[PDB]
């Protein structure tokens, strides 16, 4: 078929009519980003020739391509680490959560990790772990997916106990309700809207984070 | 170590910053050499309660340098007088 | 090692440069690494072989050379438009984008030139010397809800104020500097205090 | 077949028409002893980089 | 023989060394965007559109993901949206009123302001508008009182 782009919406457009919202969704949205790669050094003798001493007497003819090679695969190697290092190093304090999980009815135990798991990952992080499936060598990432699921935990318990306070210099303490009223002034909406409706947007945002798991339990 | 043998370093149970970076969480540091976990950060509790808050009373100007790379040296390389003279 | 990023760029340039120097000095299999040696010794159908094999094997250094260059040149074009946005965005204006100039509370930037390269000195606000104090979202008085227009209500422990949020600066929470919004009823953690009348 | 390396025991149960064994990029990984009939894994030799 | 074997598998091998070459410039791009990701909608608010997910941005949440980062942006959406007739100022005493961080808006016989965002209607008082100029310059202004505390 010739495809279609999307259902008509006519807007009712006049010079004296306005629409102004009731009511509010509060929706959590997945966005995945690839950081790193597979680590990936050649022995580039090994790989031409293996152990035949005259085949590595011709490829010195050749002269300095495998330096080239192995510079430059070396240089990658390096650029993953850095790349790692600039997403999630971010902070030089690691902030834990306190142990009462009173947030004025916001639920995080998805995205917070999880204490009676051994890889200290939340269980939206272990979903995410578990659906992911000559002269080569790998070397191994400089940090592990322990330390950058501890990085990770230090920037949610960052942005849930002290706002945005903490990328930009000492972590200040605030109530997560005073937090979510100050981000609904950020984007034009009076503290007291959140306030008056602090229950429905906490049930509407725990509502948001299960189907968050739940869409990334169903879909491969 | 998961990286692999490593001979002529003192291994200590103390974390520091990273220093000369060895792989699987394994850093190398010179104080003899020494090698160790690397430690993340500075562990910093936040003083969460539900009624309580932080305003700051003083400031800091604060000037950080940033310097980023523009342009490269523009060089020409003569195709047939590089093959050929 | 302050200025690492533009030394970076100036050493991986000049080792190009070393290298497709130095493969002039591989014969590639051929007899001689020098042209002017197989053409004074040779006759043409067999210097036509040894100058096809330093032919092919200098083509393909070459080739090499211009791909990195090309991938480096890649690599510099996008810092370079980093390095513009951030000309535009911190230097000709104040950006309220989280550490994009600087860490911290972005005020200002000044450029400075460098040797292929650009610095900026970002000058941004850090707060320090915090204090605790106890906090509330609303003020119950005479019935009715009162909310700060875009400060904070905080408590030295005795007394009720309202203050901006990134500087302790203490004041009476009025009817100017408050609204009303709503009863008492419904705000979670609203707490008793006066709201004075000029 | 000739190659180098660590001849160790393997869990593999070749079927008895079956001689050596690829993996999934086309190195022999396994192989029987001509002699007695056993199933022995070759793992190449520990090379790394210094 | 070994020479015919050694050119080609350094060709193949330079073939992939370019690739990873380009992919990993490719990476370095993504990871470059997901820095500025967790700068700028985990570690503050947004502003810019779409950048911090589809609605107005509220906050973001990291999760550590196998070669990867996960963003659960959380974002407000507007919903059961109203119509209203609106103006763009009153006109009282010869004045025009304008709001000051709202709009007017008209159920079909009274006029209140309100915040952009959402309905919140209120009496259009003194305190939430501002006078400048006479009424016979605004095109559209309307008659309407204008309350005083
Ligand atoms: C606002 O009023 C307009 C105009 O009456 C409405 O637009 C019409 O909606 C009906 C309902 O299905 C449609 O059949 C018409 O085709 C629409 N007209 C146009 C020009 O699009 C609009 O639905 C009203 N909005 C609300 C929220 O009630
Ligand atoms: C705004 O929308 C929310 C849901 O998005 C409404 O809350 C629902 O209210 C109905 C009836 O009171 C309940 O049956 C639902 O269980 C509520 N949903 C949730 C998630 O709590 C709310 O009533 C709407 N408000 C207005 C004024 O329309
Ligand atoms: C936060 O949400 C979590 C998960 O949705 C809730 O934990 C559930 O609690 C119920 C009732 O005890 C159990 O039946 C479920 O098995 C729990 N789920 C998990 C994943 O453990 C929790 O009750 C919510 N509230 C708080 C305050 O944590
Ligand atoms: C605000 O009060 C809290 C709680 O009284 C303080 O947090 C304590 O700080 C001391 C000193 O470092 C620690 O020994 C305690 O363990 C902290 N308690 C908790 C629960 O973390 C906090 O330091 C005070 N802030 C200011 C600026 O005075
Ligand atoms: C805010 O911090 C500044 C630091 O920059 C304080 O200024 C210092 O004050 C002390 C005490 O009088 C002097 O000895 C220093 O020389 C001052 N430094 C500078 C750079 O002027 C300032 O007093 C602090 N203010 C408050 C209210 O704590
Ligand atoms: C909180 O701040 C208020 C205002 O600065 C303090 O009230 C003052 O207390 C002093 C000390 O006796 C008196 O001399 C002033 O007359 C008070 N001012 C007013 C307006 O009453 C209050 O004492 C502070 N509370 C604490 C616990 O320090
Ligand atoms: C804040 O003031 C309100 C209003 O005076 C108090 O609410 C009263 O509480 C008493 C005691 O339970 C009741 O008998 C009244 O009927 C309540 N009045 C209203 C209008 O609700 C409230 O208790 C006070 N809170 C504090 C912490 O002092
Ligand atoms: C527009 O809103 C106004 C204010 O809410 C409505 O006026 C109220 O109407 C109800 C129903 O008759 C009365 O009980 C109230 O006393 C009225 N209030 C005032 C201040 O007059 C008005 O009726 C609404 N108009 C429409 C067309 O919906
Ligand atoms: C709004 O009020 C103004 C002034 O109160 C009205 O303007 C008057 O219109 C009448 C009829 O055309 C004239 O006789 C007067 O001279 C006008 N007065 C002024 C000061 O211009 C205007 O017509 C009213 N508009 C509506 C829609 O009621
Ligand atoms: C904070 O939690 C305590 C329980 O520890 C409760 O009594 C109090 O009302 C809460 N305050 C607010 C503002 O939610
Ligand atoms: C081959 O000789 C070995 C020597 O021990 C013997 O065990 C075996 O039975 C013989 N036959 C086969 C088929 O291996
Ligand atoms: C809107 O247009 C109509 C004609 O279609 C006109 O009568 C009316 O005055 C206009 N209103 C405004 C506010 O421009």
């Amino acid at each position: 078929y010739t495809m279609s782009l999307g259902a008509e919406n006519s807007v009712a457009y006049s010079n004296n009519s306005i629409a102004i919202p009731t009511n509010f969704t509060i929706s959590v949205t997945t966005e995945i980003l690839p950081v790193s790669m597979t680590k990936t050094s050649v022995d580039c003798t090994m790989y031409i020739c293996g152990d035949s001493t005259e085949c590595s007497n011709l490829l010195l003819q050749y002269g300095s391509f495998c330096t080239q090679l192995n510079r430059a695969l070396t240089g990658i190697a390096v650029e993953q680490d850095k790349n790692t290092q600039e997403v999630f190093a971010q902070v030089k304090q690691i902030y834990k959560t306190p142990p009462i999980k009173d947030f004025g009815g916001f639920n995080f135990s998805q995205i917070l990790p999880d204490p009676s798991k051994p890889s200290k990952r939340s269980p939206i992080e272990d979903l995410l772990f578990n659906k992911v499936t000559n002269g080569l060598t790998v070397l191994p990432p400089l940090l592990t997916d322990e330390m950058i699921a501890q990085y990770t935990s230090a920037l949610l318990a960052g942005t849930i106990t002290s706002g945005w306070t903490f990328g930009a210099g000492p972590a200040l303490q605030i109530p997560f309700p005073m937090q979510m009223a100050y981000r609904f002034n950020g984007i034009g909406v009076t503290q007291n809207v959140l306030y008056e409706n602090q229950k429905l947007i906490a049930n509407q945002f725990n509502s948001a984070i299960g189907k968050i798991q739940d869409s990334l339990s169903s879909t491969p | 170590t998961r990286a692999g043998c490593l001979i002529g370093a003192e291994h200590v149970n103390n974390s520091y910053e990273c220093d000369i970076p060895i792989g699987a969480g394994i850093c190398a540091s010179y104080q003899s050499i020494i090698a160790y976990t690397m430690s993340l950060g500075a562990e910093n509790s936040v003083a969460y309660s539900n009624n309580s808050i932080a305003i700051p009373t003083n400031f800091t100007i604060s000037v950080t340098t940033e310097i980023l790379p523009v342009s490269m040296t523009k060089t020409s390389v003569d195709c047939t007088m590089y093959i050929c003279g | 090692s302050a200025l690492g990023k533009l030394q970076d760029v100036v050493n991986q340039n000049a080792q190009a440069l070393n290298t497709l120097v130095k493969q002039l000095s591989s014969n590639f299999g051929a007899i001689s690494s020098v042209l002017n040696d197989i053409l004074s010794r040779l006759d043409p159908p067999e210097a036509e072989v040894q100058i096809d094999r330093l032919i092919t094997g200098r083509l393909q250094s070459l080739q090499t050379y211009v791909t990195q260059q090309l991938i480096r040149a890649a690599e510099i074009r996008a810092s370079a438009n980093l390095a513009a946005t951030k000309m535009s965005e911190c230097v000709l204006g104040q950006s309220k984008r989280v550490d994009f100039c600087g860490k911290g509370y972005h005020l200002m930037s000044f450029p400075q030139s460098a040797p292929h390269g650009v610095v900026f000195l970002h000058v941004t606000y850090v707060p320090a010397q915090e204090k605790n104090f106890t906090t509330a979202p609303a003020i119950c008085h005479d019935g009715k809800a009162h909310f700060p227009r875009e400060g904070v209500f905080v408590s030295n422990g005795t007394h009720w104020f309202v203050t901006q949020r990134n500087f302790y600066e203490p004041q009476i929470i009025t009817t100017d500097n408050t609204f009303v919004s709503g009863n008492c009823d419904v705000v979670i953690g609203i707490v008793n205090n006066t709201v004075y009348d000029p | 077949l000739t190659g180098t390396g660590v001849l160790t025991e393997s869990n593999k149960k070749f079927l008895p028409f079956q001689q050596f064994g690829r993996d999934i990029a086309d190195t022999t990984d396994a192989v029987r002893d001509p002699q007695t009939l056993e199933i022995l894994d070759i793992t190449p030799c520990s090379f790394g980089g210094v």
